[PDB]
């Protein structure tokens, strides 16, 4: 029920789940966890939260109306890193390589 | 009350 | 044409290469690269190096002859990182923490 | 001559 752009883009997201980008993309793979952290002001400063479980799980439910809306979620994903980290944190250079490889991927869409 | 990645487990 | 005990450890296997461990187990995925790390020596401080992508090859060839035999090839991956890092070095954490959830599940194999 | 595991990729 996927459309062909949403297809490149389900194959997008399997590809930043691969163990060949564990290194840096193991820190989105599921929701922060502002508990295991003691992140007492993550759910302050990040008023929507995102990651690639629930990037797929809406894939997979069929939620998104266009490429452009899978796109917003992920940039949203890193948008949130950026902004509750300090620039110099290891978790934003993580966030920076995962999206180099998104944003390639993503503009190469046929 | 900086982000330690390796809390988390 | 496995044992029940290396259908077992291939189990064991299966879930050090999880995403649930990703954090900690990626740099176990694959052989330790010298060359991209710039470890000159590595290959001289670690005569038998070893890794998950190692041993699942070895596993998936049926080469290993009994569980004995597999938990030799982790626990040599596990040593060749004590052996050539400093012991406050994260990655010396990280295979601690691998190497526990390899224990456990191999202790407690029927 | 320290291990850097950033710079494994």
């Amino acid at each position: 029920k996927l459309s062909e752009h949403l297809r490149y883009c389900d194959s997008i997201l399997r590809e930043m789940l691969s163990k060949k980008h564990a290194a840096y993309a193991w820190p989105f793979y599921k929701p922060v966890d502002a508990e295991a952290l003691e992140l007492h002001d993550y759910h302050d400063i990040i008023k929507h939260p995102m990651d690639l479980s629930t990037v797929k799980r809406k894939m997979d439910g069929r939620e998104y109306p266009d490429a452009q809306g899978f796109a917003a979620d992920v940039r949203l994903m890193f948008s949130n890193c950026y902004k509750y980290n300090p620039p110099d944190h290891e978790v934003v250079a993580m966030a920076r390589k995962l999206q180099d490889v998104f944003e390639m991927r993503f503009a190469k869409m046929p | 009350h900086r982000x330690v990645l390796r809390d988390n487990y």
